[PDB]
C-alpha cells in the first residue's frame, strides 16, 4: 500500500463474529475456501516471484520540488522574465490546488460510501472540509476565465479585499 | 532617411566603416537560400528551354548559383552595413537628447490595482 491513512483517512473496520443459528452449512464459507485454495494461493505465488525479481532489480525514484521563486506582487510590469517564473509558479499551484481539490472530494465520496444509510449525520466533518475547501478555492479561482494567470488571480484578489474593506468601514 | 545622413559617401556601396562590421558566415541560412535560388533558377531555365532538368547545362548552374551566391553575399554585407549605423544613428539620437527620453519607472504588480472583468 503505497497510501496513507494522515491523507486517506479510514475508521477501523468493525467486523462482528459470526453466530449462525441454522445447522445449514454455509455456501459462502465454502466457496471463499475453494476460492482461496485455488486462485489465491498461486496469485499470491506469482506475485511473491514478482516481488524478489523487483528486489533483486530494484531502483529509485524521486519526487520533484521546486523553490519558491519571488511572487507575482514584487515583480515589475512589463519585466517579462520575473512574470514569467511567476507565472510558471503559479501554474504550478494551480495544478497542486487541482488535485488537492480532487483528493477532497475522493475522501467525502468515500466517507458516503463507508457509512451508506448514516452518511447525513457521519460525514459531517468531511462535508465541512468539502465545503471550507470549496469556498477557498471559489475565492481564489473563481470567474477567472479561460486564459486565467496570476495576474487576474491578483486582480480578482485585490478587488475582493477591497470590497471586505469597503465593508469593514462601516 | 539616412541619406542626408553626416559623412555620407555619394553612391558607396560599402564604405570602410562597415568593415568594422563582422562578415556573413558565408555558411548562413540567407546565403544558403540565395544558392538554393540559383540552383532553382537554373533548373527553371533547363525547363523553360526544354532541356532536361537536372542533368543538362551543369556549367550554367554552377554559374547560377556561383553569382546567386557572390552577389548576395555582398548585398548581405552592405544591409548589414546599414542595420548598424541605423542602431548607431538611433543610440545616439538617445544619448544627444536623454530628456526626450526618460527612464520610466515600472511599478511591481502591489501598487498597481488592475481591473478584474470576471468570466462567468
Ligand atoms: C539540401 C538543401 C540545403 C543545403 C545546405 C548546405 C549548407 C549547409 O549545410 O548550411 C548549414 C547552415 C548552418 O546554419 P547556421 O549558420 O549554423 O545557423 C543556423 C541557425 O539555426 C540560425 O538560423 P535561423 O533560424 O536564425 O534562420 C535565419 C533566418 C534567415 O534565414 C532565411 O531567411 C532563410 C530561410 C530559408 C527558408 O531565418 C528566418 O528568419 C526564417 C524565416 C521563416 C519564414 C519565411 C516565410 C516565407 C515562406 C517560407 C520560406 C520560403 C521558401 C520558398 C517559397 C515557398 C513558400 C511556401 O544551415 C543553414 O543555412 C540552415 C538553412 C538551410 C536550408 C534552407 C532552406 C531549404
Ligand atoms: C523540389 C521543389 C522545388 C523545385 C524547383 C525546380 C522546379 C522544376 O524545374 O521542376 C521540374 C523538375 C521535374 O521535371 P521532370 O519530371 O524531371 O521533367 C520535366 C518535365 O518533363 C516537363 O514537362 P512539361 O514541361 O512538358 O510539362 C510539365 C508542366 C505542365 O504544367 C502544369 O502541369 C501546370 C501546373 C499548374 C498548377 C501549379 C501552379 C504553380 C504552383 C506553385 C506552388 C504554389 C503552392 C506552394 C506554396 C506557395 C509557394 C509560393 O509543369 C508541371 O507539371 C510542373 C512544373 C514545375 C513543378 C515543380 C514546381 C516547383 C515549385 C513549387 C513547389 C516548391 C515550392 C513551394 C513549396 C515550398 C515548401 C512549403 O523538378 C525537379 O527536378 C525538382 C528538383 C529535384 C532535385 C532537388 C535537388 C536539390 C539539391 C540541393 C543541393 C544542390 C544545390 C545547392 C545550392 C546552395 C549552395 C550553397
Ligand atoms: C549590378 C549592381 C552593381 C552595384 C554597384 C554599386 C552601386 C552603388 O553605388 O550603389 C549605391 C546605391 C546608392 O547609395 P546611396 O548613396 O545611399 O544613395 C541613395 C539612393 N537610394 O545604393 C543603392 O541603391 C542601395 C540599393 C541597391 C539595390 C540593388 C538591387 C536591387
Amino acid at each position: 500500500d503505497s497510501w496513507d491513512k494522515d491523507v486517506y483517512p479510514e475508521p477501523p473496520s468493525r467486523t462482528p463474529a459470526p453466530s449462525p443459528q441454522t445447522s445449514l452449512p454455509n455456501p459462502i464459507t465454502y466457496l471463499t475456501k475453494a476460492y482461496d485454495l485455488v486462485v489465491d494461493w498461486p496469485v499470491t505465488l506469482v506475485r511473491e516471484f514478482i516481488e524478489r525479481q523487483h528486489a533483486k532489480n530494484r531502483t529509485y525514484y524521486y519526487h520533484r520540488q521546486y523553490r519558491r521563486v519571488p511572487d507575482i506582487t514584487e515583480c515589475k510590469e512589463g519585466d517579462v522574465l520575473c512574470i514569467y517564473e511567476a507565472e510558471m509558479q503559479w501554474r504550478r499551484d494551480f495544478k497542486v490546488d487541482q488535485e488537492i481539490m480532487n483528493i477532497i472530494q475522493e475522501r467525502l465520496k468515500a466517507c458516503q460510501q463507508r457509512e451508506g444509510e448514516n452518511y447525513q449525520q457521519n460525514c459531517a466533518k468531511e462535508l465541512e472540509q468539502f465545503t471550507k475547501v470549496t469556498k477557498a478555492y471559489q475565492d481564489r479561482y473563481l470567474d477567472l476565465g479561460a486564459y486565467y494567470s496570476a495576474r487576474k488571480c491578483l486582480a480578482k484578489q485585490k478587488q475582493r479585499m477591497l470590497e471586505e474593506r469597503k465593508a469593514a468601514r462601516q | 532617411m539616412m541619406n542626408g545622413r553626416p559623412g555620407h559617401e555619394p553612391l558607396k556601396f560599402l564604405p570602410d566603416e562597415a568593415r568594422s562590421l563582422p562578415p556573413p558566415k558565408l555558411n548562413d541560412p540567407r546565403l544558403v537560400y540565395m544558392g538554393l535560388l540559383g540552383y532553382c533558377t537554373g533548373l527553371m531555365d533547363n525547363m523553360l528551354r526544354m532541356r532536361p532538368v537536372m542533368r543538362a547545362g551543369l556549367h550554367r548552374q554552377l554559374l547560377f548559383v556561383t553569382s546567386f551566391v557572390f552577389a548576395g553575399y555582398f548585398y548581405l554585407k552592405r544591409q548589414n552595413y546599414l542595420y548598424a549605423v541605423k542602431d548607431h544613428d538611433m543610440f545616439g539620437y538617445i544619448k544627444l537628447h536623454p530628456e526626450d527620453f526618460p527612464e520610466k519607472e515600472k511599478k511591481t504588480y502591489a501598487e498597481i490595482l488592475e481591473p478584474f472583468h470576471p468570466v462567468r
